[PDB]
């Protein structure tokens, strides 16, 4: 590895740095390097892996998504600018998803973490394909349900962030509105219901997400 | 709309 | 080269929608393409390749500033990853001084503009560094100042905006606030005198230079 | 503050 030489906690350190100075490329390539080292990720580190990576490929999804805007208003320059830059999108979410497989997946909280992370980067390349990979993102996704119901209270911010991201998979992907809606309610609802389990340590992060739950079910009704 | 980061 | 097969027009063609998408690492290896095919650059053209570079640079430069001040405020973390970012920004500019020595500088509009660029690329470097830098971009600055004053009008943004980047070189470089001043000062004063010299084309570059030069005027006074 | 693009 390009990172093999270099100790784990300079790369945990570096990908700060990294973050710090908006280099995201940089920065998933320290996390990568210290997720090769074989030890697991704590939760701060997990967070500096998820950031890195969402920022890399938000990029090219978002340069992927002017282009083929543009290709769709229609020379091969167009389709061929756009193919560049899906390739490209797709290795940074096959590397993530290797990682995943062959270090991350295996605590409750950490495995809801790296399953919705999984459904996240099949989702990604459903955007651009299939239904092999769709599929493949709900069992993900469903995998880590399963796990937050029975695991984590209602308000646990990677509980409510997972349904948030599914519920937009339900809606974007699968063409599936009212599981969508009826996901995102059932979640908003239920952390409503038991409010008092909010941790002192992210209780920001859960109302943060609760409201962007109740952002979207605004749009979809 | 996904998550922000 | 690695665009050696594709067509000059396609190269352009892609440099616009890569700035389009925000691609400005792609952005600027298609205009380094369209460059090695050997022709003179259009006026729009020498815009899309100063657009492209000066933005990868940028963010590098940014990068770097964070990074130094971090080490400044100071395990050999930081500095490591500083000269990392460090080493890749002298890179950039390397290729870009090299596509100018090699292709581009030989209209006088276009080597002011070309001259220009090499004293930025050379102050960027001095800015990491030496001396055989700055006497470097001076030289550029100067040539490009000579030029200018005989050949150009001085609403001439290209004028103009040369100006401002050699008297930020004066002040932030060479320490020198007083000949950035009278620079600063005499191209705006000489631009209100002679205002009739306007073109319809370009006015509003003009008319945003000069405000631009004002505002670095009420700075360093 | 050079001059922007
Ligand atoms: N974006 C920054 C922190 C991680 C990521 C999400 C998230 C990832 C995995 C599980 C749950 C959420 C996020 C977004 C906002 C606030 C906290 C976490
Ligand atoms: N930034 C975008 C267009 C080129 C560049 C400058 C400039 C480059 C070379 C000579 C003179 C100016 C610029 C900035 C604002 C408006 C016009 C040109
Ligand atoms: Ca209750
Ligand atoms: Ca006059
Ligand atoms: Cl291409
Ligand atoms: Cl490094
Ligand atoms: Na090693
Ligand atoms: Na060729």
């Amino acid at each position: 590895g390009a990172m093999g030489s270099m100790e784990r906690a300079s790369l945990i350190q570096k990908a700060k740095l990294a973050e710090q100075a908006e280099r995201y490329e940089d920065m998933a390539a320290f996390m990568k390097g210290a997720v090769e080292k074989g030890e697991e990720l704590s939760c701060e580190e997990r967070n500096l892996l998820s950031v890195a990576y969402k920022n890399v490929v938000g990029g090219q999804r978002a340069a992927w998504r002017v282009l083929s805007s543009i290709e769709q208003k229609s020379g091969p320059e167009v389709r061929e600018y756009r193919e560049k830059v899906e390739t490209e999108l797709q290795g940074v979410c096959d590397t993530v998803l290797g990682l995943l497989d062959s270090h991350l997946i295996k605590d409750a909280e950490s495995r809801v973490f790296y399953l919705k992370m999984k459904g996240d980067y099949y989702r990604y390349l459903a955007e651009v394909a299939k239904k092999r990979i769709i599929d493949s993102a709900r069992s993900a996704y469903q995998e880590a349900m399963d796990i937050s119901k029975k695991e984590m209270p209602p308000t646990n911010p990677i509980r409510l962030g997972l349904a948030l991201n599914f519920s937009v998979f339900h809606y974007e992907i699968a063409n599936s509105p009212e599981e969508a809606i009826s996901l995102a309610k059932t979640t908003f609802d239920e952390a409503m219901a038991d409010l008092h389990t909010l941790s002192e340590d992210s209780y920001k992060d859960s109302t943060l997400i609760m409201q962007l739950l109740r952002d979207n079910l605004t749009l979809w009704t | 709309p996904s998550l922000p980061x």
